[PDB]
C-alpha cells in the first residue's frame, strides 16, 4: 500500500523550476533543460520504478517517444501503475500530454510531494532499470 | 434484399420479441394489420412484402408452453404475424436442459426447420439470424442448443447472434439455472458466433435510478432490449454515415474463436421529466455509457481489460465530436487497454435517430448511443456460476431429473472441464506477454 | 391442453374436493348448473384443464369421486354445486373401511378399483394430453389412506412419467382423531414414498392454530379450514390455467423443490390473512406477503420450520405487480436468512408469477416448502408405531385381512431410512 | 465560456442558495422556468443552456434532511433545477461534526462528487467553487469538511472560496457550536484558499439600523448574502471598466497562506423611504463601508490592524471620483495599514448596476460597493471561541456524542493546539518590524 | 422518511397517547374514520412519520397499545378517535399487574413481551427509515413501569443506535397515589438511566397547580392534564414533521440537551397558557411566551429551577416570528439570568423554528430544560426508598416473585450516584 497527499496552499515548501529539475536530473541521471519535457512521462515511470520495486514494467514505456499517441500510451501505463498502488489521484492526461508549462508543472510539484511522501532510502542505478 | 431473421425462443424470448415487433412496427410506419398509410425499402430488411400492402414480419416464435404464443395470438398484434411462425408445444421442458434438447425438442424442431428453410429460400441476401433466449429456462437453453446445432449444420457460415438473458448473480428466479446455463454454453459455445449477454439485476438498477420508476415491470427491460436490437440493426435498415454489418460486428468484437461473448450498454436514458435540463452531447452520452453503472451485466469492467470496443451512434451526430470524446474516453483512467490490442474501438454513424413507443418510458432525444464491448471481467461472472455449480454438484442434487430424460453424468462433467478451459483461456488472454 | 384429472378420496377427500371445485368455479364463473356466467374470455381460453365441454355449452369438471360409505356422496348430492359433477363418477362403497387400512387397500378397494380405473382410463382417453395426477385425501381414516394408496400405485404402474400430487392430511401431534392412525400413516407413506413425485403435508393443528390467531375467528367450522386448502391447490394451480409475466406449472415446481427423488414432502402456506374488520388497515404489498409466509404461525405443517433446515422454497404469485419487488424480496429474505437455507444449494428459491388475482383480493400469493423440519413429524409417528407395535395393539385386525407383519417391519425401516435421509442432508456442508 | 459552479451545503446554504438564485434569474431575465422572453453571453456563468431556450444553474444543493430540499422542489423555482442536484439524505447530522464527516457523510460524498465531476467535465473554463456553509450545523461543518477534502485531492489548483455563517459571540442558537467550529476550521484551513467571515449579529444589527426593520427574517439576510455574492462574481458576469478574476481575489487578499480569513460589508443598505434625501456619492458609501458599524461581523477594525482590502464598485462609477474617496479613506485616523504592507487598497469596476428584487427590502440605487477586508481584529473573535471550547473541554461536555461516532479525543487536541497556533501567528503578523 | 413508532404502557400511558392520538389528528387533519379532509398539502407531504397509509387513502397511526386489564383498551376502543387504530396492536392482558412491578417486569410483563416485540419487528421491517422510539407510561403503577423498563430493554438491545424518548409521570411530592410506588419508582429510574437517552419527568401536583393558576380551571379533569402533555409532546416533535425556518428532529435536541450519557433528565413547559376570558387582553408576541416559561409556575416538574443550575435550555417555536427577536428574548434571558446558568457551557440555549401553530393559536412554543434541580425529586424518593427499605416493607411481595434484595440496593446505589453526579456538576465550576 501506498499513502497519498495533495497540495493546496503552502509556504516554504514550493520549489523553483531549476530545483525541482536538478532533483529529476540528479534523481535519474539525465540532462532536461526543460521542465515541460516532463510531458513524455518516461521521467514518471522510472520515478514509480524507484518508488517501488517492481510495480511496472518498463519494456511498455518507450523512452524514444518523440510523439502525442507515445505519450498517451506512457500516460496509460503511468495510470496502471497509480492503479495498482492505489493511489488516487487522477492525472489530468490531455493537458498534460500538449507539453505545455502549466500542468506540466503542476503535476511534477504535486508529484514531488507524494514522491517525498513514499520514499524510503533506497539507493541503486537508473542506467540499468533504464536498460 | 438484405435480409437477417429472428428466432425467439422460449418465454423471455417471445415477450423481447414482443417489445421488438412493436418497435420495428413502429419504426417503419406499420399499422398492426400490417398496412403503410433517411428512409430507402428499408422495411425489406425485416418484413416481406405480399401482393398487397400487407408486411409480415421473417421471425419464428416457438415455444413449448402455448400461453405466451395464444397472448400474442390473441394480442393486438393478431392480423400481422403469418399463422405458422406462431409455434407452439404441448408441455414445457420446466427449466431441465434434457428435456428441451432431447426429450421434447426433437419432437418439434423439423418443424422449426422446415419453416425456416422456408423463410431463407424466399430471401435473396440473407446475412443471418437474431436468436433471443434465455439460459434460466429449460425451453430456452435446450431448444436454443439444440437448433444453433441443427442451422450449424445446415446453414454453414451465417452470423448467428445470440442475445441471451444471463442469469444473475444473486437475483434469481429458478433453482437449477446453474445447470442449463452450463450446459447451454457449452453446447452453444462452437455455434454462437457472437453472443451478446445481458442480466436481469442490472437492468432493474438502470430502470430504479435512471428511468425513476420506482416498480418497473419486464415491458420495460424488453422494451431497452428491443432498443439496443434496433440500434444494432439502424446500419442495415436505414442510410448512414458510416454504416457497418453482421460480419463487421462478428469480426471487430472477436480476437479469440472461444472468446466471443460481448456485453451491451445503451445511452441516453432518461425521462420525459428529466428529457430537459441537459443537452445530451455526443461525449455526455458517450462518458454515461462508459460508466460501469449503465452497463446492463453485474460485472465491473474497471478490474479487467477492454479487449475490443463498438459504438453505434443515430441522430444527428457531428463525426468530429466523436473522435473528441473517444481520445476523451482513451485518455481516461478506468479504461485501461490490452497489450495486444492497440486500438479497440469501432464507431458507426447512422442518420435516423431512435423511435419512441407511445406508452413508453424514456424520452424522445435527437442522439442515442449503443455500446457493444468485448472485456475481460466478464470472466469473473463465470467463475461464480462454477462455484455454484461445484456446489450443486458435491452432492448430485437434481441430477436424476436429467438421468431419467436422455442425459449422461458425463455430459455434466465434460461441460465443467470444458468450462473450466474457457475461464483459464479467460485468464492467459488478460495477462500481458513478454517484450 | 394440459388436463388434470382430480381423484378425491375418504371423506375428507370429498369435502375438500367438493370445496376446492367450488372456488374453481368462482375463478372461471361458472353457475352450479355448469353454465357459463363469467366476463372475460381469458376465463374461458384454458378451461378445459379441469372442466370438459359436454354438449350445450355445458362444463363438467374432470373429478372423480371415491368413498366406501354413501353418507358423504348423498351430502355432495344434494347440496348445492352438486349438479355439475358427471354422475358415473360417484363410485362409492356401502360398508365403509370402517378406519381400517387393509379393508381399504386390501378387501374393500378391491372391489371397486377396478371401476374406478375404468373411469380413469376413459378419462385420460378423452383428454388431450395429460398432464398430471393430483390426489385429496387423507392418512388417518382407513378409507382415504387405503383406497388413495392403492389408487396411486395402479396409476402410476398404468402412466409412468405422468406426475401424481397428493394433499394429505397428516395426524396432528397433539391430540389424534382416531386411535389405530399410527400404522394406518406407516403404510400410507410406505406407499407415498414409493409412488408419488410430491405430497403437500397438512395437519389439522396448524390449520386451527392458523384461524384461531391470524384469521381471529374463535368458532372455525370445517368448512373454513377446507376454504384454505382449496385456496392452497389453487393458488399452486394458476400458474398454468392463466397467462402471467414468468408462467409456471406442476412439472417446474417438481423439478426445481425435488432435488432427490425420495425428498418429496412439502409444506403449504397461503397469503393474505386477515380477520373481516383488520382487512382495509394494511397495505398488500410484495413485501408484506413476504414477510407473512416466512414464519412458523402461517405453515400449514405441525412443526416449527427453524428446527430445521429450507432446502428449496417455490413462491407462487397472483396479481399485478412488479417483479423486480418480487426479486428484491426474495433476495432480502434470503440474504437475511442464510441460516436456515441449505448452502450447497446457492439461490434455493422458486418464483413463479401468474396475472389473475383470486377474486375481491387485488393479490395474493401461495408458498410451498420444502425443508428437513418435516422430519420430526416422522419420527413422531415412528415412535408412535413403535410403541403400538412392540406389543402387537390392534395388529391381529390388519392380520385377519391378509396382511402380514413383515410388511408393517418393511414399512417402519423404510420411513426411518427416510428420516435418516433427511437427516443426513439436513447435516451436509 | 467562464463556469464557477456553487456548492451549497447545509440549510443556511440551501436557504442562501434560494436567495442568491433567485437574484441571478432577475438578473439574467430568466423566468423561473427557465426560459427568456452592459450584457455580453452573460448568463453562461451559470447557467448551462439546452437544446430549447430553457436554462439551468450549475449548482449543487446537498442537506441530509430532506426538509429544505422538499420546500426548494415545491417552490416557486421547480421547473429550474435539474433534479439530480438536489440531493437529500434520509437523517440530519444533528449539531455533530463527527455525524457530518464520518458516520452519515460518507453514505453520499460518492454521488455528490459524481455530480460535480459531471459538471465540470461540460464546462470549458471553469475557474472555482462557491461554498456556501454554516460553522454551527453538524451537517455544514463536516460535510463541507470532508468535501472540500475530496475535492482538493481530485481538483488542483482550483480557487476555492466560502462563505461561512461563522458563530456569533453571544447570540447563539445552538450549545455545541464551538467544537463543530474549530473541528471544521482545522480541517478546513489547508484546502480553503480564501475564506470569507459573515455574523448573524452584525446583520442583525445592520438591518435594525438602516433597513428599518424591527423584526427581520432570514430572508433578510440572505438577501444581502445574495448582493454581496452578486457583486464579487460581477466582474465574470458583465462587462466592466476595470475588471477582477476569483484569482485576483486569492491573490491580492491573502499575504500569508495560514491567514486567509477577509470579511465582508456592503454598502449602500437605505430603504425605498431613505432611498431620497442623500445623494449616494462614491465617497459616502466609501465612508459607510470603512465604518465599523456597517461590518458584518462583530468585531472592531480600529483594535487591529487592515493587511488588505479590496472594493468592487458597481454601476454609473466615475474612476476619478474613486481615487478621490480612497485618498481620503487613506487619510483618516481609524485606518492604519500594517508595517509591511504600504499599499492594501485593490479596484474594481463594472457597469452593471445593482438589480433590486421584486418584494424585497433594499432600494433601486445607482451605484453599489462590495468591501472585501483581509484585517488583524477577526484574530479577537478566534480567541472568544477557544476560550469557549476550553471551558467544555475542562469538564469533557458532549464528548461521548464524537467519540462514539468515529472520532478521537486526540483530534480535538490537536484541534485546539492547531486554533492557539493560528492566534499566535495573527498576533505575530500583526507585529512590526525592526528597521 | 424518519419514521416514529409510539409506545404507550399502563392506563396513564393509554390516556396520553388518546389525547395525543387526537391532537396529531387535529394538526394533519384526519377523520375519526381515517381520511384526509385537511386544506394544504403541507399537511400531507410528510404524514408518514406517524401514519401508515393503507389502502384505498386511508391512514392508521403507527402506535402500539399495551396494558394487562381490558378497561383501558375497551374504553379506547368504545370512544370516538377509536377507529383508527389497527386492532392487533391492542395488546392487553387479563389480571393487570396489581400495582407490583415485579409482574409488570417479571412475571406478567414476559407473557406479552414476545408479542409487542414481534408488533414492533413488524412495524420497524415496514417502516422506510426509522428514527426512533417515544414511550409514554408512568413510573407509578406496576403495569407501566415494569412494562415500559422490560420493553425499553429488549428494544434498545434490538436496535442500539437509535433513540428512544420516554414520557414518564412521576410521582407527587405531597401526595402520593399509590403507596408502594418508592421500589417502582426506583427501578424503573434504574432501568431508565440504564438504557433511555432522554426522559420529560412529569409531576401531577404541577400539573394541578398550573390548570389551576394559569388556566383559572377550578374544576381540572384528567382530560385536561393529558391535553397538556399532548400539546407539549406534539410541540417536542413539530420540528421534524414540517418545515421551519430553522429545522430540528429530536437527534438535534438529544445531542444539544445532554452533555453526559446519564444526565438525560428533563422537565417540559408550554406556553401561551390562558384562561378562557383572559385570552383577547394580551399580546401573542414572542417575549410574552419567553418571560412566561422561564419561572416556576410553568414547569410541569415539582421542583422549584431556582433552587438548582440550569444546564441546557432547548426551545422550540411554531408560527410566523422574526428569528432575530426570538435570538435578541434568549440573549435577553440568558444575560439576565446569568447566576442560574452553567458558567462552563457558554450559550446552554437551543432554539428551533417551525412554521406550522398549533390549531387556533397564532404562534406557540415548547420548552425542554435539562436542569440539576430535579435532584431533589430523587433524593425524597430515595428517602422514602431507605424509609421502606430499612425494615423490609411489603419487601416480601417481591421476594415472592424471585427477585431479590440484591436488585434494590443495587438499583438505590445507582440512584444515589447520579443524585452525586448531578451534585457535582452542579458545583462545578
Ligand atoms: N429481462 C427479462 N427476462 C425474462 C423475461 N421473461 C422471462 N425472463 C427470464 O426467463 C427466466 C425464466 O425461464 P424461461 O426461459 O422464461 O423459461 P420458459 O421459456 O418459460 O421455458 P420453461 O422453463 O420450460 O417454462 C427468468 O429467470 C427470467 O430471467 C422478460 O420479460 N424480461
Ligand atoms: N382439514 C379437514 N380435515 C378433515 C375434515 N373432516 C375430516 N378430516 C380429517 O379426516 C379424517 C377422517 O377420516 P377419513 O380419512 O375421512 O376416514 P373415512 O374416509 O371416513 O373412512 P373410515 O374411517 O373407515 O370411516 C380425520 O382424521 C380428520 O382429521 C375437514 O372438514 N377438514
Ligand atoms: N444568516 C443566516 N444563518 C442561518 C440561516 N439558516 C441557518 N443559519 C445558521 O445555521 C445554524 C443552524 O445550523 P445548520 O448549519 O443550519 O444545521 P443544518 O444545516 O440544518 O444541519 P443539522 O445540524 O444536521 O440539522 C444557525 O446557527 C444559523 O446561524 C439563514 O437563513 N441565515
Ligand atoms: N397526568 C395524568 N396522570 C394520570 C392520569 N390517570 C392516571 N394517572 C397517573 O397514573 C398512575 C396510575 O397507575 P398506572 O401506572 O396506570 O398503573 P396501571 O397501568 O393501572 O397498572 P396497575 O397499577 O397494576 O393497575 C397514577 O399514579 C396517576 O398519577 C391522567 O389522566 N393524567
Ligand atoms: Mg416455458
Ligand atoms: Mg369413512
Ligand atoms: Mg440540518
Ligand atoms: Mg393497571
Amino acid at each position: 500500500m501506498a499513502v497519498n497527499v495533495y497540495s493546496t496552499s503552502v509556504t516554504s515548501e514550493n520549489l523553483s523550476r531549476h530545483d525541482m529539475l536538478a532533483w529529476v536530473n540528479d534523481s535519474l541521471h539525465l540532462n532536461y533543460t526543460k521542465i515541460e519535457q516532463l510531458c513524455s512521462g518516461a521521467a514518471y515511470c522510472q520515478f514509480m520504478d524507484m518508488l517501488f520495486p517492481g510495480c511496472v514494467h518498463l519494456r511498455k514505456v518507450k523512452f524514444q517517444a518523440k510523439l502525442e499517441h507515445e505519450y498517451i500510451h506512457n500516460f496509460k501505463v503511468l495510470q496502471a501503475a497509480f492503479k495498482k498502488m492505489g493511489v488516487d489521484k487522477i492525472i489530468p492526461v490531455e493537458k498534460l500530454v500538449k507539453g505545455k508549462f502549466q500542468d506540466n508543472f503542476e503535476f511534477i510539484q504535486w508529484f514531488k510531494k507524494f514522491f517525498d511522501a513514499n520514499y524510503d532510502g533506497k539507493d541503486y542505478n537508473p542506467l540499468l532499470a533504464r536498460q | 434484399m438484405r435480409e437477417c431473421i429472428s428466432i425467439h425462443v422460449g418465454q423471455a424470448g417471445v415477450q423481447i420479441g414482443n417489445a421488438c415487433w412493436e418497435l420495428y412496427c413502429l419504426e417503419h410506419g406499420i399499422q398492426p394489420d400490417g398496412q403503410m398509410p433517411h428512409h430507402h425499402d428499408s422495411f425489406n430488411t425485416f418484413f416481406s412484402e405480399t401482393g398487397a400492402g400487407k408486411h409480415v414480419p421473417r421471425a419464428v416464435f416457438v415455444d413449448l408452453e402455448p400461453t405466451v404464443i395464444d397472448e400474442v395470438r390473441t394480442g393486438t398484434y393478431r392480423q400481422l404475424f403469418h399463422p405458422e411462425q406462431l409455434i407452439t408445444g404441448k408441455e414445457d421442458a420446466a427449466n431441465n436442459y434434457a428435456r428441451g434438447h432431447y426429450t421434447i425438442g426433437k419432437e418439434i424442431i423439423d418443424l422449426v426447420l422446415d419453416r425456416i428453410r422456408k423463410l431463407a429460400d424466399q430471401c435473396t441476401g440473407l446475412q443471418g439470424f437474431l436468436v433471443f433466449h434465455s439460459f434460466g429456462g429449460g425451453t430456452g437453453s435446450g431448444f436454443t442448443s439444440l437448433l444453433m446445432e441443427r442451422l450449424s449444420v445446415d446453414y454453414g457460415k451465417k452470423s448467428k447472434l445470440e442475445f441471451s438473458i444471463y442469469p444473475a448473480p444473486q437475483v434469481s428466479t429458478a433453482v437449477v439455472e446453474p445447470y442449463n446455463s452450463i450446459l447451454t454454453t457449452h453446447t452453444t459455445l462452437e455455434h454462437s458466433d457472437c453472443a451478446f449477454m445481458v442480466d436481469n439485476e442490472a437492468i432493474y438498477d438502470i430502470c430504479r435510478r435512471n428511468l425513476d420508476i420506482e416498480r418497473p415491470t419486464y415491458t420495460n427491460l424488453n422494451r431497452l432490449i428491443s432498443q439496443i436490437v434496433s440500434s444494432i440493426t439502424a446500419s442495415l435498415r436505414f442510410d448512414g454515415a458510416l454504416n457497418v454489418d453482421l460480419t463487421a460486428f462478428q469480426t471487430n468484437l472477436v480476437p479469440y474463436p472461444r472468446i466471443h461473448f460481448p456485453l451491451a450498454t445503451y445511452a441516453p436514458v432518461i425521462s420525459a421529466e428529466k428529457a430537459y435540463h441537459e443537452q445530451l452531447s455526443v461525449a455526455e452520452i458517450t462518458n454515461a455509457c462508459f460508466e460501469p453503472a449503465n452497463q446492463m451485466v453485474k460485472c465491473d469492467p474497471r478490474h479487467g481489460k477492454y479487449m475490443a470496443c463498438c459504438l453505434l451512434y443515430r441522430g444527428d451526430v457531428v463525426p468530429k465530436d466523436v473522435n473528441a470524446a473517444i481520445a476523451t474516453i482513451k485518455t481516461k483512467r478506468s479504461i485501461q487497454f490490452v497489450d495486444w490490442c492497440p486500438t479497440g474501438f469501432k464507431v458507426g454513424i447512422n442518420y435516423q435517430p431512435p423511435t419512441v413507443v407511445p406508452g413508453g418510458d424514456l424520452a424522445k432525444v435527437q442522439r442515442a448511443v449503443c455500446m457493444l464491448s468485448n472485456t475481460t471481467a466478464i470472466a469473473e461472472a463465470w467463475a461464480r456460476l462454477d462455484h455454484k455449480f461445484d456446489l450443486m454438484y458435491a452432492k448430485r442434487a437434481f441430477v436424476h431429473w436429467y438421468v431419467g430424460e436422455g442425459m449422461e453424468e458425463g455430459e455434466f462433467s465434460e461441460a465443467r472441464e470444458d468450462m473450466a478451459a474457457l475461464e483459464k483461456d479467460y485468464e492467459e488472454v488478460g495477462v500481458d506477454s513478454v517484450e | 391442453m394440459r388436463e388434470i384429472v382430480h381423484i378425491q378420496a375418504g371423506q375428507c377427500g370429498n369435502q375438500i374436493g367438493a370445496k376446492f371445485w367450488e372456488v374453481i368455479s368462482d375463478e372461471h364463473g361458472i353457475d352450479p348448473s355448469g353454465n357459463y356466467v363469467g366476463d372475460s374470455d381469458l376465463q374461458l381460453e384454458r378451461i378445459s384443464v379441469y372442466y370438459n365441454e359436454a354438449s350445450s355449452h355445458k362444463y363438467v369438471p374432470r373429478a372423480i369421486l371415491v368413498d366406501l360409505e354413501p353418507g358423504t356422496m348423498d351430502s355432495v348430492r344434494s347440496g348445492a354445486f352438486g349438479h355439475l359433477f358427471r354422475p358415473d363418477n360417484f363410485i362409492f362403497g356401502q360398508s365403509g373401511a370402517g378406519n381400517n387400512w387393509a379393508k381399504g387397500h386390501y378387501t374393500e378397494g378391491a372391489e371397486l378399483v377396478d371401476s374406478v380405473l375404468d373411469v380413469v382410463r376413459k378419462e385420460c382417453e378423452n383428454c388431450d394430453c395429460l398432464q398430471g395426477f393430483q390426489l385429496t385425501h387423507s392418512l388417518g381414516g382407513g378409507t382415504g389412506s387405503g383406497m388413495g394408496t392403492l389408487l396411486i400405485s395402479k396409476v402410476r404402474e398404468e402412466y409412468p412419467d405422468r406426475i401424481m400430487n397428493t394433499f394429505s392430511v397428516v395426524p396432528s401431534p397433539k391430540v389424534s382423531d382416531t386411535v389405530v392412525e399410527p400404522y394406518n400413516a406407516t403404510l400410507s407413506i410406505h406407499q407415498l414414498v414409493e409412488n408419488t413425485d410430491e405430497t403437500y403435508c397438512i395437519d389439522n393443528e396448524a390449520l386451527y392454530d392458523i384461524c384461531f390467531r391470524t384469521l381471529k375467528l374463535a368458532t372455525p367450522t370445517y368448512g373454513d379450514l377446507n376454504h384454505l386448502v382449496s385456496a392452497t391447490m389453487s393458488g399452486v394451480t394458476t400458474s398454468l390455467r392463466f397467462p402471467g409475466q414468468l408462467n409456471a406449472d406442476l412439472r417446474k415446481l417438481a423439478v426445481n423443490m425435488v432435488p432427490f427423488p425420495r425428498l418429496h414432502f412439502f409444506m403449504p402456506g397461503f397469503a393474505p390473512l386477515t380477520a373481516r374488520g383488520s382487512q382495509q388497515y394494511r397495505a398488500l404489498t410484495v413485501p408484506e406477503l413476504t414477510q407473512q409466509m416466512f414464519d412458523a404461525k402461517n405453515m400449514m405443517a405441525a412443526c416449527d420450520p427453524r428446527h430445521g433446515r429450507y432446502l428449496t422454497v417455490a413462491t407462487v404469485f397472483r396479481g399485478r405487480m412488479s417483479m423486480k419487488e418480487v426479486d428484491e424480496q426474495m433476495l432480502a429474505i434470503q440474504s437475511k436468512n442464510s441460516s436456515y437455507f441449505v448452502e450447497w444449494i446457492p439461490n434455493n428459491v422458486k418464483v413463479a408469477v401468474c396475472d389473475i388475482p383470486p377474486r375481491g383480493l387485488k393479490m395474493s400469493s401461495t408458498f410451498i416448502g420444502n425443508s428437513t423440519a418435516i422430519q420430526e413429524l416422522f419420527k413422531r409417528i415412528s415412535e408412535q408405531f413403535t410403541a403400538m407395535f412392540r406389543r402387537k395393539a390392534f395388529l391381529h385386525w390388519y392380520t385377519g385381512e391378509g396382511m402380514d407383519e413383515m410388511e408393517f417391519t418393511e414399512a417402519e425401516s423404510n420411513m426411518n431410512d427416510l428420516v435418516s435421509e433427511y437427516q443426513q442432508y439436513q447435516d451436509a456442508t
